[PDB]
RNA sequence: AAUUAGCUCUUGUGUU
């Protein structure tokens, strides 16, 4: 799956849903692998400037999602593989969380940064 | 260290920079240490 | 080693080869005079170099075939003709010199001294010349016994093929004092020792009576196997040729967890790293087994008694690295960093996939500047690492006098290290007649360990064995690999450069043949040196630098080959053109080196030494050109020597060198540091003949006064 | 769970190798030498080395060929705590700031205007620059006579100037700048920067 | 009133 692959090292954001590392330019061409099928990041700039955010805190070469104990740990066991961003701040808009709630999806925040 | 300690705090990279640590502190005392490397500058020579 | 050497070199070096890749194959070394350069080339007088603090260097451009190659067959050999690399310094007065045969006004025109002997480099515009290093010879078994250690004997061989980039490789065989006599090797590149049964099984001698037919040759007095019994014991559970690849591999250096790591390591440690100089081809065990037998069996002669042990100080077991082997030795350095930045260049820019050009890759600062700096400073080798090595190999030419110039020309050094206890080396050893100056030494901390070639020494410059070889074979020679083992109990081996080589069935007529060809210099050159060995049946011929030799008459009988014709013809010469080499070619003198000087005759005088008296010798074979051609320059200037203390002789050749006088012709156009000029410098009014080839009475050093003691 | 491993790697290229071991795997999952590495983590501030998530050494050795970035790491790898595991994932975190690169590294710089294209600020500094007299420097008041008589690159506004390096200054330099390259939090200026600008 | 480390060479002690 090269498509999750970033094309380079530039403007990279995470994925408040799946902490997955993208590129915005290949979030706007391709979209989350995750979240298309929930909030079609394909097509857009604005929205995916909205769902998602450049500040993030480390990158994960995850290509083993069933065997590894970091997937279990980030709760993303279920996800894609790809490159998965460790925390990151932020939090979804309020109209895109009750979206989620409303088809079958919790909203759980990635930020497991400390706090001072 | 200090500044990894106060919000890395790591643990493991701790131990590199303590035995790093203790390398030089021992080496700025004594530098023909038995069966260490000896303490150079960028010439070649071992420091006094 | 500017002809032949840097040709060598650069081809030896193994192509560098890495997506496609390239090909970058050198070849065809282009080497210009020297020139200095917003300017143009223009040659450069040594004169202009020493005034302007220049260095006498000349560029070295290379012949590069690069070729890319990709899928679909898409190569091109694209060749670049003279890449430039660096600049080489060169020695005064050498064939790539601007003062090559040059007659003495055009000197004098140029500002240069035509009694200048040359011999030495400018760098920085100072004078540098190269302290000629002793070593201990390579390639030949040694035996020494030690009381300092475990060790009855050991049985120490250095080896280095040609100018390998691999360190020298050494093998110790010893064998331990305590059953007993364990007999074990010391394999180089690996931390432990190993027996040596185990080492001969991982040959691939499974067969135990192959094993003692490859240590022992008789086998009817059974001292070599009663000793070799114990240590073919202890090597009892080591059958295979596996397990024992395994119990070697075990100790080595990266020591594999798994048996498969193990067995390739230890195989490429002995296909690879052991015994370099017999072969380290695709497969050379049928004579590396037989090489390590031999020196098992020396080892156990040593231990039998029936030979004496080898000695350290003997100068036919050692041999003299002049100019041309320490710039070969970090030239083969210094490409061999210039291939690895390139191939990192190379390995950075094709990661892109663009094409590099290769002009931008190659530095010229790894070349010129590291050689300029080993050879300023004196440090020889690695600039970053240099202490590990020696140091004050290159030192500052001494021009207070002409004598002291010419004395510092002709120095041999010895690496022994300082403040040592040690006081053999120092001695003044038998073999060193006619080799080294008795007389001519420091009185400092260096006494001994600083010497001075001797009036008619020569350095051997080396030569290629083969030509040897194909003659040797296509005589009765009988190759080494083909020979059953019980025919060489009852003949005569063969070592060529210390590789064991053949065998032999009558060696008098073999030497006989090999004299004659030496004689007549048509295959043998003369620098070529053959010993035959009496009690053990051993013939060593040597071809290889650094062997020390000088000139003898030859006789045949009772009378010289020199007669009254050749002296005439020699008297008119520089009217015809009879000359030394046309003496050497009649076969009348022959050059001697000091292993040869073991197995021959000398006789002090032809007169005396050679009529009709009460029988001493009758038997001689060679005769001196003249006795006092044993000292050196500087010891050769004193009157009478004979009927002084040698320590006044050692005094007087160590203040030769301080005494005051024209130490050059032109003296007024070098601006040297601490230049000091007698204003009447006088002939001696008793003087020896030797110095009138030193050029003293055109550059005396001193005045005859009316001395009265009282 | 497999074990975690330090691997070797080039400082200041640790981010690129764990994509590439992922594009690696990527194109190697279909071969007949398929990657048996699990996992690779970089984390923000810990350099030198990358750890590797995989079942046993062997299997980081067969994996981490034929990378230039992992040379160092590719022979030996150390032993990394099982209870270091949950330490890997934890990672801790008109006003003032400080411009991170260019000449004027660690020099106060007051907000004036925040553009609201959340792309540069604009900035107020002290000048830092010879005037272009020495070069072909401390804190000082910005001297609009003394760049206007040695000339050169330098077009005037009366009170607002255009200088060499695409520089405005005003009464001063007044210049945008990206908030990626300041730091918009922990500056604290004294009272002499006010002065300036229990 | 203007530095140092390294290296090399050399001088005196080689007497009975
Ligand atoms: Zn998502």
């Amino acid at each position: 799956a090269l498509e999750t692959v970033p094309k380079d090292l530039r403007h990279l954001r995470a994925c408040l849903l799946c902490s997955l590392v993208k590129t915005i330019d290949q979030f706007e061409y391709d979209g989350c692998d995750n979240c298309d099928a929930y909030l079609q990041m394909k097509g857009n700039r604005e929205m995916v400037y909205d769902c998602t955010s450049s500040s993030f805190d480390g990158i994960i070469a995850m290509m083993s999602p069933e065997d590894s104990w970091v997937s279990k740990w980030q709760r993303v066991s279920n996800f894609k593989p790809g490159v998965y961003a460790v925390s990151v701040t932020g939090r979804l808009p309020q109209g895109i969380v009750r979206e989620l709630k409303s088809r079958g999806v919790a909203y759980k925040s990635r930020d497991t940064a400390i706090k001072t | 260290l200090r500044r990894n300690e106060q919000n890395g705090a790591a643990a493991h990279v701790i131990a590199e920079d303590v035995k790093l640590l203790q390398f030089h502190v021992a080496t700025m005392v004594d530098n023909e240490l038995p069966g260490l490397p000896r303490a150079m500058q960028k010439s070649g020579r071992p420091l006094k | 080693f500017i002809q032949m050497s840097v040709q060598r070199i650069v081809e030896d070096a193994p192509p560098i080869d890495l997506p496609p890749r390239y090909l970058l194959k050198f070849e065809q070394i282009y080497l210009s005079k020297p020139t200095h350069w917003d300017g143009a080339p223009s040659p450069m007088m040594p004169n202009e170099a020493r005034l302007r603090n220049l260095t006498y260097s000349a560029p070295l451009y290379v012949d590069i075939t690069k070729t890319v190659i990709k899928e679909g067959e898409e190569q091109l050999q694209t060749q670049h003709q003279k890449t430039f690399i660096g600049k080489i310094p060169i020695m005064l007065r050498s064939t790539y010199c601007l003062l090559n045969g040059l007659t003495d006004r055009d000197l004098c025109e140029l500002n240069e001294c035509p009694l200048d002997p040359g011999g030495y480099f400018i760098i920085n515009g100072s004078e540098k010349v190269l302290i000629a290093q002793e070593k201990m010879a390579t390639n030949t078994v040694y035996v020494f016994a030690k009381k300092d250690s475990k060790y009855a004997y050991t049985g120490e061989c250095r080896s280095c093929l040609e100018n390998s980039s691999r360190p020298t490789s050494t093998i110790w065989v010893s064998m331990l004092a305590r059953i007993g006599q364990r007999i074990v090797a010391t394999l180089p590149y690996i931390k432990q020792e190993v027996p040596i049964i185990i080492v001969f099984r991982a040959l691939g001698f499974v067969s135990d009576r192959d094993i003692l037919e490859h240590i022992i040759y008789d086998f009817e007095d059974p001292e070599m196997m009663e000793m070799v019994k114990p240590s073919l014991d202890e090597a009892f559970v080591i059958q295979e040729q596996n397990v024992a690849l395994n119990f070697i591999g075990s100790r080595g250096a990266k020591p594999g967890v798994t048996k498969e790591k193990r067995i390739k390591y230890a195989k490429e440690v002995l296909q690879k790293e052991m015994l370099p100089h017999v072969g380290v081809s695709d497969f050379c065990e049928t004579k590396k087994a037989y090489f390590l037998g031999y020196m098992v069996h020396r080892l156990l002669l040593a231990a039998l008694g029936r030979r004496e042990l080898d000695d350290r100080d003997h100068y036919g077991n050692k041999r003299l690295d002049l100019a041309g082997p320490l710039l070969a030795f970090l030239f083969r350095g210094m490409f061999k960093n210039l291939l690895k930045e390139v191939r990192i260049y190379a390995q950075k820019f094709i990661d892109r996939g663009k094409d590099f050009n290769l002009e931008l890759a190659i530095k010229t600062r790894i070349i010129s500047d590291g050689l300029k700096y080993s050879l300023a400073t004196g440090n020889w080798g690695d600039q970053k690492k240099a202490h590990q090595a020696r140091a004050g190999v290159s030192q500052v030419l001494n021009r207070l006098t002409f004598a002291s110039t010419l004395s510092h020309l002709r120095r041999l050094n010895s690496p022994i290290g300082r403040d040592g206890k040690l006081a053999k080396p120092r001695q003044l050893h038998n073999t060193l007649w006619g080799m080294v100056c008795p007389a001519e030494t420091p009185e400092g901390h260096a006494v001994g360990l600083v010497k001075n070639l001797a009036l008619m020494a020569y350095i051997s410059v080396g030569s290629q064995p083969s030509p040897i070889l194909e003659f040797l074979e296509e005589w009765s020679m009988e190759n080494l690999e083909e020979i059953s083992p019980a025919a060489i109990a009852d003949a005569t081996k063969i070592f060529v450069n210390g590789c064991w080589v053949g065998i032999h069935k009558d060696p008098e007529q073999l030497m006989n043949t090999l004299r004659k060809l030496r004689r007549q210099m048509d295959i043998i050159v003369s620098e070529v040196s053959m010993i035959r060995d009496i009690r053990e049946r051993e013939i060593r011929i040597y071809t290889d630098a650094g062997r020390i030799c000088r000139p003898l008459l030859i006789v045949e009988k009772q009378k010289l080959l020199l007669k009254k014709r050749h002296i005439d013809q020699l008297k008119e010469r520089e009217y015809n053109n009879y000359s030394w080499q046309d003496l050497v070619a009649s076969g009348v003198v022959e050059y001697i080196d000091t292993l040869e000087e073991e197995t021959v005759m000398l006789a002090m005088t032809p007169d005396d030494l050679q009529e009709k008296e009460v029988a001493y010798c009758s038997t001689y074979t060679h005769c001196e050109i003249h006795p006092s051609m044993i000292l050196g320059v500087c010891a050769s200037i004193i009157p009478f020597p004979d009927h002084n203390q040698s320590p006044r002789n050692t005094y007087q050749s160590a203040m030769g060198k301080q005494a005051m006088g024209v130490y050059i012709t032109n003296f007024h156009v070098r601006m040297d540091t601490l230049a000091h000029v007698l204003y009447y410098p006088q002939k001696p009014l008793v003087t020896t003949r030797s110095m009138e080839y030193l050029r003293f009475r055109e550059l005396p050093a001193g005045i005859n006064s009316i001395v009265a003691i009282a | 769970d497999p074990n975690l491993w330090t691997v070797k790697c080039k400082i200041g290229e640790e981010r690129a190798t764990a994509i590439s071991l992922m594009r690696k795997f990527i194109a190697y999952q279909f071969t007949d030498t398929p990657l048996q590495i699990k996992s690779v983590v970089a984390p923000e501030h810990v350099k030198g080395y990358i750890y590797v998530e995989a079942y046993k050494q062997t299997h980081v050795k067969q994996a981490i060929e034929g990378v230039g970035n992992l040379r160092l790491g590719y022979w030996n790898q150390q032993m990394v705590p099982i209870k270091e595991m949950t330490d890997v994932l934890k990672v801790v975190k008109k006003s003032w700031v400080r411009l991170k690169r260019g000449i004027y590294k660690d020099d106060i710089a007051q907000v004036d205007y925040v553009e609201p294209s959340q792309n540069t600020i604009s900035l107020k500094m002290i000048p830092r620059i010879d005037y272009d007299r020495i070069k072909a420097p401390p804190q000082r008041l910005f001297d609009a006579e003394k760049i206007r008589s040695l000339g050169g690159d330098v077009a005037s506004d009366g009170d607002f100037l255009i200088f060499e390096g695409n520089r405005y200054s005003r009464k001063f330099l007044f210049k945008s700048f990206a908030m990626s390259a300041v730091i918009t939090e922990g500056v604290k200026p004294t009272l002499s920067e006010l002065e300036k600008f229990r």
